[PDB]
């Protein structure tokens, strides 16, 4: 049972890194708007190439930068998420 | 080696000996109990310290009591 | 990079001594101390 | 989807109206949680993908969702009886 | 005298906020009712009502009335719980109706639990509220 | 007869009590909202 | 005064029911150290972890008791 | 600023608690 | 048959790796050493004291030597408000060009570290002017450390080893510690202040050459013996005085204004000297209290035994036997003395932290904001350490030094007699603070999130504001006892009042800050933290000897893993659980109060105090406007576009996160999983070719249960201090730097 107890922490760690990789790679390199010229302006700006190689880049450009919406959500329609 | 000490509040139910996994405990005759027997720990150098004997003791506080002391290669239970 | 302070060559000697040399000496000596029998 | 959603509004303009299928009762200041999502509907912007699933299923009106909800209740009672 | 705390009507930061008070209920003028109801409080420089807790009157509504109301309700809950717990002791099967609550006894405990401070004073002066230190289990030192 | 004993259990009664208390508080804050203090 | 069914208070400090009152199940007349079997309403801590059961009786001596 | 010789003077002064710390540590061992 | 550890033979025959780990951790527990008597115990402790004082003096000597050698003390005294103090130089083989360019700061030509301990302000205030005065101080501290080392070596020699009666001579030790350690040292510091620090603040260099020639007052030692002491307070320093130079300077060496210096924003050095002379006189007088050799004095045992309220007293015999059995209990037990010492030291360290920020005593240290932040946080964390250690040693005293026969029905026995009434009421007050502090925070969070911040429960702290107004603050309009000028206290002969009143009623200092509804809730969080940490600590100290689940807890000692899975489960029942579970609560409380201090002072120093005053009432304002907002320049210390001077602080931030999260591994995962893992690793080593030649002498086992609780605790602690020190220093140095 206690190996399941520890494996729950490790699946938390594993799947958290999986969904963090997804939520950064798609926002930086897939999702975004299309300019009328034809180029794609992504949500973050393609910072996965240079910031997803460092833990400080994952802390700064993903966790600190993208949680600016969840902490400024108070007094708005997404305040239940904050 | 651990110290397995058996006190005189023992009812001689033999649960500690059957609960012991390394044959540390046994029953000796004793005139001070209704069951006529008390637990003894002769080969207490084989005690790992699992306290299964302390788990199985039905006294209000345990008549058999394990004191974890010096650690040997048998107290650690090491196959290597 | 050497400093403008007096005896700037002493960080170039003491820092590798205290960071590499004497910790290796202390771990070797303490290893021989804690692993010797009798 | 049948009663508390803007699915009929979402089917007309699916590129500028957000999917919403849950309204929030105004007893305390949680009426702010009803997001402005389009078509004169206020509610929580759902992300379950039920609306796109019903569009791929060919569901065009909310009565077809009401019939499926009634059928789900009948099937749940049938499973309880089984 | 709290000169740093101005009344919310005289405070020029509360009146800027009080236009944009959101409605909480389905009542359309709920923001205006909150704005007029919070004007009797004291507002700081932020423009938000403050509560002064020192038992003074004209500010007893901040703490003294809600505090006494909670003390009555919490004493009700605790006294009905203690009365039910005492009543289910001396009838030889106490764990089963500790786990499966005897409703007809609990209703009679609850609806007669309004007179909790009178019964509390009676049990305090009678000595049947507090168990003596001899007749009570104490852990070893 | 055995159903009333199940309804007299601790989780069913604590759920009924908490739903009744939450409903009383919600119905009070609907009809009389925004009571930060006693006037 | 110690007889079967008499309610009696424990004077063992280390016991779970120190200064608590339990009934007497049996008293042994042979020469043993703890002849008075006393049964309690509450249960002891004894048992494995997660066990919902525990012992509620123990042998005690004459000087370890007082009759109420 | 201090001179270059003052650093070496302070180092050979620091050998006097250097030796005495070694002498105290061995006697604290005993 | 292994020589390590020498002091324990039970661990010497241990064939596993637990022998080394437990020989490290039982090295300083001299009481459990094999063949240890009390007479040898006290002498080994006495020599370890000298070794520790020598370590302190060598650390101080290194600090002053690095200020003198590779710091900038010449440049800093010219512009203390603009020049950054340099701690020491950096010699790193790992630096690239970006780090050398980034760490070449504070006017240096080398990679240097900026000092945040603020000893530059201390040295400038006490009379240091050039680097040579620091170098001679460093050399003198080296000689003092060598002297302490030789004293410690000497007191281990059998000729000079003190007897047991000398160590337990409490009366003489108290007399020489109050008269000499506290009174003579404060009198000597007064001598330094009136001889060096006060004239160097007035531009008059003294040094060791001219202190026998420069007379501290124009009337030197003549008003001292006649009695007209007012001559030393006739010409105080003008408010237009400039520090370190002679214009605007006075001549009085003992002034008593009680205010702040208008330039340095600190207390007057003449005020400091007068305070030190007063407390030196009081400490010398208090040192003449206990009888040693000359008949007159006091004996502590008679004072303790005479202090019990008799019959007919309105309290009666409520204390039982009173204090008889003390002075044997305290003097025999070293853990009682250690706990009392650590409690007193933790309280006075808390006082140091709470007083050096509101009443700075060092020149231009109020305007060096990062020094204030580092000093407050550094002293409060150490105060929490000392206080938790005080309670831990109280627990150790109960488990291995408490005698119920000697302490029979005294105050100490009657503490244990109702030992869990205290625990139940402390649990009640912990829940009473916790439920309602979290309830008001969550209520404020929900109503601010719901667009209605006016529905917050904002509570003005009127009691502490009444205290502020009673100390002389006219902002709240209480008009109480110093706020009005017509009170009996205000109309007295209190001549500190003209300085104190305009020091407290000016908002340019940290003296008696404006407190509002965001200060009430954090203070109740602080009260919750102290009450709960006290609950774990009192709960484990009083249940140290034993209790209902484990009666014989004293037989296994202070620190044991468990007592098996029997009796329902017995994890964390040793009195070491109090220390282990209260390090977390102490660190949480110190985090709460240091976040409070840092955010309030960031609002003060930035000049926008409204941010704290409206956003600290709910926890999302704490989470956003303090953590997220002030971590911005921290985490951008190194980015893909370059390297700042805060790159080492971002690296320490991540390092503290890594160590803190590595602690979770030892605290959550427990031993037998790792023992089962190491058994497979042992099989893999012994069965592979070419590596089974290398055989271990000791059998690799998992870390034991208490050892891993300690290792996870140490990781949690080291990560906690490292990541908060990094965040604090970078947050208030990227702005005010
Ligand atoms: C404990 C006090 C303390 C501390 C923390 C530091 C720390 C530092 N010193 Mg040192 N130092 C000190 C005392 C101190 N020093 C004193 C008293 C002197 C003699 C006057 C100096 C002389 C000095 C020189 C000349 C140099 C440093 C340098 C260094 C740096 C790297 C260490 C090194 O290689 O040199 C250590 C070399 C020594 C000669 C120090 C000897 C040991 C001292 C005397 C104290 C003993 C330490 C401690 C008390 C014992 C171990 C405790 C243990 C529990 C950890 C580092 C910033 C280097 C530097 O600036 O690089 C940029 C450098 O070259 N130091
Ligand atoms: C805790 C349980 C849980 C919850 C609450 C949901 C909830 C959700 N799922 Mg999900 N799901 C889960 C577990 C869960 N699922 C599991 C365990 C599986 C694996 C079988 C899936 C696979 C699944 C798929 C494939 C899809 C959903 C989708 C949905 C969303 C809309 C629900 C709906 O009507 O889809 C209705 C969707 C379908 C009827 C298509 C499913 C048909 C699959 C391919 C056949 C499965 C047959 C059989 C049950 C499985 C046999 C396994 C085989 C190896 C033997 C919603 C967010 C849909 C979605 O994201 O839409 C936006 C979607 O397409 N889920
Ligand atoms: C009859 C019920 C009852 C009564 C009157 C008491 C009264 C007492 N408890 Mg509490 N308590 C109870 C139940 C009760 N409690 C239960 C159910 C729990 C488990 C959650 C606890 C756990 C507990 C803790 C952990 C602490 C107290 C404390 C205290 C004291 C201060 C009050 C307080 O802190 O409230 C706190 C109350 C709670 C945390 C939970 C109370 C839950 C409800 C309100 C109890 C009443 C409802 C009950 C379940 C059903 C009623 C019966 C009904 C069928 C008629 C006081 C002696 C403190 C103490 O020792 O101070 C001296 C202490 O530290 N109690
Ligand atoms: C534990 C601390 C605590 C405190 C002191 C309060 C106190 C308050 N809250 Mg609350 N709140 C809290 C935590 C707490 N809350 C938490 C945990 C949440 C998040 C879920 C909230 C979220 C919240 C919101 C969103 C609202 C409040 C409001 C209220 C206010 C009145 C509620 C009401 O109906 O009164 C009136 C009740 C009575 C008069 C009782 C009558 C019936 C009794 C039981 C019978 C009496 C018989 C005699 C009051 C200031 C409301 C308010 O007005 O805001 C200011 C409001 O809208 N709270
Ligand atoms: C007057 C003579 C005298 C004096 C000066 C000392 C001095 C001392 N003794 Mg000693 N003692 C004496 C005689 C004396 N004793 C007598 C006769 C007895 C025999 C009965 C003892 C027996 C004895 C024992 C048994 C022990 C001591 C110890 C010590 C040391 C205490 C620890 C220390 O250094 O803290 C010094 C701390 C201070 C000066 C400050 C104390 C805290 C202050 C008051 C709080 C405020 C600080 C203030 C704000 C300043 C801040 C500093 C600045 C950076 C801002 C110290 C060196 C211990 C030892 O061995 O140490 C080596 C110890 O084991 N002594
Ligand atoms: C224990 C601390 C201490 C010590 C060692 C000294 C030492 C001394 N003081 Mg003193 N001083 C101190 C405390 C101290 N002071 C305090 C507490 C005050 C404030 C009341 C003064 C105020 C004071 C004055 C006003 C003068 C001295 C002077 C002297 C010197 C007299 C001896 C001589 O040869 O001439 C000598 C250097 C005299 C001096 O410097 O003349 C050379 C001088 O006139 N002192
Ligand atoms: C004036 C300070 C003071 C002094 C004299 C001591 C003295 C003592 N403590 Mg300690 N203690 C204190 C403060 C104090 N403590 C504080 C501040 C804490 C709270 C954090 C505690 C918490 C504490 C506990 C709860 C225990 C003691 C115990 C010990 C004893 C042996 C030390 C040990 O385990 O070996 C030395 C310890 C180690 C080598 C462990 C590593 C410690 C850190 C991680 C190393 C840091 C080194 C660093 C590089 C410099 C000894 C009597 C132990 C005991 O029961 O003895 C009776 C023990 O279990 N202490
Ligand atoms: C945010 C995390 C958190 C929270 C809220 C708790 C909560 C509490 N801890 Mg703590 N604690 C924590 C983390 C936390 N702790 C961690 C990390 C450790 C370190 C190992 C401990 C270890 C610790 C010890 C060892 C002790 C506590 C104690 C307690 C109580 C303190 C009394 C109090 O604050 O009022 C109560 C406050 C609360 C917030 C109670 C929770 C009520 C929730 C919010 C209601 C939810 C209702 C919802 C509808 C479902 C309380 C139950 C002490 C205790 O229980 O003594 C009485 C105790 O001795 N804790
Ligand atoms: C037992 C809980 C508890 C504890 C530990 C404290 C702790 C604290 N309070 Mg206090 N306080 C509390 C309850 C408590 N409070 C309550 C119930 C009220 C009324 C709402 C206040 C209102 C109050 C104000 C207005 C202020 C403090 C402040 C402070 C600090 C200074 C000490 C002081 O003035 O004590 C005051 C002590 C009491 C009022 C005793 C309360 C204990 C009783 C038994 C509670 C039950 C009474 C019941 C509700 C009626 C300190 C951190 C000051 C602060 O925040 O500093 C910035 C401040 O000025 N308190
Ligand atoms: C177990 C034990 C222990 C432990 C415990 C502890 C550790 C404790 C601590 C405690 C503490 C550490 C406490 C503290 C306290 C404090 C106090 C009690 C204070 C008071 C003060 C006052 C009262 C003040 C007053 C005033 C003035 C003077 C002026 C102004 C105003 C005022 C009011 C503020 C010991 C060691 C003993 C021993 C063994 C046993
Ligand atoms: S501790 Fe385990 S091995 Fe030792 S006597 Fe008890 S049951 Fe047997």
């Amino acid at each position: 049972w206690d190996h399941v107890f520890l494996g729950l922490f490790w699946m938390y760690n594993s799947l958290s890194i999986v969904i963090f990789h997804f939520s950064w790679k798609m926002q930086s390199d897939v999702w975004g708007t299309v300019l009328p010229d034809g180029s794609v302006s992504h949500i973050t700006g393609g910072n996965f190439a240079q910031s997803a190689i460092t833990i400080n880049g994952w802390l700064r450009d993903f966790l600190w930068a993208q949680a600016a919406n969840v902490i400024n959500s108070y007094g708005s329609a997404l305040s239940a998420y904050g | 080696s651990h110290s397995v000490k058996i006190y005189d509040t023992c009812i001689g139910c033999t649960q500690c000996v059957r609960a012991c996994p390394l044959d540390v405990l046994e029953m000796v005759p004793w005139d001070g109990c209704k069951a006529g027997q008390i637990a003894s720990s002769p080969r207490t150098e084989d005690c790992v310290g699992c306290k299964r004997c302390e788990t199985a003791c039905p006294t209000d506080f345990l008549s058999i009591r394990v004191y974890l002391g010096a650690e040997t290669t048998r107290s650690m239970g090491l196959a290597y | 990079i050497l400093g403008d302070f007096a005896a700037s060559f002493l960080p170039a000697i003491l820092v590798p001594a205290v960071g590499l040399v004497m910790p290796a000496v202390v771990m070797g000596l303490l290893f021989l101390q804690i692993e010797s029998e009798a | 989807g049948a009663k508390f959603s803007n699915y009929s509004a979402w089917l007309a303009d699916p590129l500028n109206i957000k999917p919403s299928a849950q309204v929030v009762w105004p007893v305390v200041g949680q009426d702010i949680l009803n997001a402005d999502v389009g078509g004169g509907f206020h509610g929580i912007q759902i992300t379950s993908g039920f609306f796109q699933l019903w569009r791929a299923s060919g569901i065009t009106n909310e009565y077809q969702l009401y019939c499926t909800a009634i059928g789900g209740l009948v099937m749940a009672g049938l499973m309880l009886f089984a | 005298d709290l000169s740093h705390l101005t009344p919310c009507s005289e405070s020029p930061a509360y009146q800027a906020k009080a236009k944009s008070f959101r409605n909480t209920t389905s009542d359309p003028e709920s923001g205006q009712k909150r704005a007029e109801s919070y004007a009797e409080a004291l507002c700081g420089p932020e423009g938000y009502p403050h509560l002064v807790v020192d038992g003074r009157l004209d500010h007893a509504g901040d703490f003294i009335i809600p505090g006494l109301l909670f003390l009555y309700v919490a004493g009700w809950i605790g006294w009905v719980g203690r009365s039910y717990l005492i009543a289910i002791r001396e009838e030889k099967d106490t764990e089963m109706k500790e786990i499966i609550i005897d409703v007809p006894l609990a209703i009679n405990k609850m609806l007669f639990g309004f007179m909790w401070p009178l019964q509390a004073f009676g049990e305090f002066t009678s000595g049947k509220l507090t168990v003596k230190d001899s007749e009570i289990p104490v852990s070893p030192r | 007869k055995g159903l009333t004993t199940f309804l007299s259990t601790a989780p069913v009664l604590i759920t009924a009590l908490l739903v009744f208390t939450a409903g009383l508080l919600i119905e009070f804050n609907r009809f009389y909202p925004d009571l930060l203090f006693h006037p | 005064a110690i007889q079967r069914g008499s309610k009696v208070r424990i004077l063992r400090k280390e016991s779970y029911w120190y200064k608590d009152v339990g009934t007497v199940a049996s008293v042994d007349k042979s020469g043993i150290l703890y002849p008075v079997i006393v049964r309690f309403d509450k249960v002891n801590y004894n048992g494995f972890s997660g066990s919902a059961t525990g012992v509620n009786t123990n042998n005690f001596a004459e000087h370890e008791l007082e009759e109420v | 600023s201090i001179s270059e010789t003052q650093v070496f003077v302070a180092l050979v002064i620091a050998l006097i608690p250097g030796i005495l710390a070694f002498r105290l540590a061995t006697e604290l061992y005993k | 048959a292994t020589k390590f550890p020498k002091f324990s033979q039970d661990l010497a025959q241990d064939p596993t790796t637990r022998r080394i780990w437990y020989g490290i951790a039982t090295a300083h527990d001299f009481e459990t050493h094999d063949g240890m008597t009390e007479e040898n115990l006290y002498q080994k402790i006495f020599a370890s004291h000298f070794g520790h004082l020598a370590i302190i003096f060598l650390w101080t000597s290194g600090t002053v030597f690095h200020v003198a050698w590779q710091g900038n003390f010449e440049q800093w005294i010219k512009d203390p408000l603009n020049v950054r103090p340099i701690a020491h130089a950096i010699w790193d083989p790992h630096f690239g060009q970006g780090a050398v360019d980034a760490f070449t700061q504070a006017g240096a030509s080398s990679p240097v570290n900026v000092a945040y301990s603020g000893v530059y302000h201390w040295f400038y205030t006490i009379g240091m002017t050039n680097n040579q005065d620091l170098y001679q101080g460093a050399v003198f501290l080296l000689i003092l450390s060598a002297l302490f080392l030789f004293a410690g070596w000497l007191h281990l020699q059998p000729k000079f080893r003190p007897s047991l009666s000398w160590f337990k001579n409490a009366e003489s030790r108290l007399n020489h510690h109050l008269a000499g350690l506290f009174g003579v040292s404060s009198l000597a510091w007064t001598g330094h202040l009136v001889h060096v620090a006060i004239p160097e603040s007035r531009g008059v260099h003294v040094g060791w050459d001219n202190f026998l020639s420069v007379k501290p007052h124009p009337a030197g030692l003549a008003p001292f013996f006649t009695g007209n002491w007012g001559v030393y307070a006739q010409n105080p320093d003008t408010a237009s005085h400039v520090f370190g130079t002679s214009e605007g300077a006075g001549s009085a060496i003992l002034t008593f204004l009680g205010g702040f210096h208008p330039q340095t924003e600190s207390l007057w050095l003449t005020d400091i000297a007068h305070h030190h002379l007063a407390i030196a006189v009081i400490f010398i007088v208090a040192g003449h209290m206990y009888r040693t050799n000359w008949g007159i004095g006091h004996s502590i045992k008679d004072i303790l035994a005479a202090h019990n309220p008799p019959q007919g007293t309105p309290f009666g015999g409520a204390l039982g036997a009173g204090h008889r059995g003390l002075y044997d209990t305290i003097n025999n037990s070293l853990h009682f003395q250690l706990g009392l010492a650590l409690a007193s030291l933790g309280v006075i360290t808390s006082l140091v932290a709470q007083h050096m920020y509101s009443l700075p005593s060092y020149a231009f240290i109020a305007k060096d904001y990062t020094t204030q932040a580092a000093l407050y946080t550094h002293h409060q964390y150490i105060a929490g350490f000392l206080m938790v250690g005080a309670f831990a040693h109280g627990a150790i005293f109960f488990v291995r030094d408490y005698d119920p026969e000697a302490n029979k029905d005294n105050v100490l026995a009657r503490m244990l007699e109702h030992k869990e009434a205290i625990i139940s009421h402390l649990s009640w007050v912990s829940l009473f603070l916790g439920f309602h502090t979290l309830g008001l925070y969550v209520h404020n969070d929900v109503v601010v999130a719901f667009g209605t911040p006016e529905k917050q429960i904002l509570i003005e702290p009127v009691f502490a504001q009444f205290v502020q107004a009673a100390s002389g603050k006219a902002l709240y309009g209480f008009d109480a006892l110093l706020s009005n000028p017509d009170s009996v206290a205000s109309t007295a002969s209190a001549v500190w009042l003209p300085g104190w009143l305009d020091a407290i009623n000016s908002g340019t200092n940290s003296l008696f800050l404006n407190i509002g509804p965001g200060d009430f809730l954090v203070h109740h969080a602080i009260a919750l933290g102290l009450h709960t940490t006290t609950l774990i600590l009192v709960k484990g100290a009083l249940d140290a000897r034993g209790s209902k689940l484990m009666p014989d807890k004293k037989d296994f000692g202070f620190s044991f893993p468990c007592d098996g899975p029997g009796r329902g489960g017995t994890c964390d029942i040793s009195a070491w659980d109090a220390f282990y579970l209260a390090m977390f609560w102490m660190l949480n409380t110190l985090g709460w109060l240091t976040f409070y201090w840092h955010w309030k002072h960031l609002g003060i120093w930035t000049g926008n105090v409204a941010q704290f005053n409206e956003n600290s009432t709910y926890l999302m304002g704490w989470f956003r406007d303090y953590l997220w907002a002030n971590s911005a320049q921290l985490i951008n210390g190194y980015n893909p576009y370059g390297v700042n001077n805060l790159s080492v602080w971002a690296w320490m931030f991540l390092f503290g996160h890594l160590v803190w999260a590595t602690g979770f591994m030892f605290l959550i995962s427990w031993r037998g999983y790792w023992q089962e893992l190491i058994e497979t690793i042992v099989w893999a080593h012994e069965r592979t070719p070419l590596a089974n030649l290398v055989r271990w002498k000791d059998k690799p086992v998992a870390l034991s249960i208490v050892q891993a609780r300690l290792v996870g605790l140490a990781h949690f602690t080291v990560g906690y201090i490292l990541t908060y020190a990094a965040f604090l220093i970078a947050s208030t140095a990227g702005k005010f730097g």
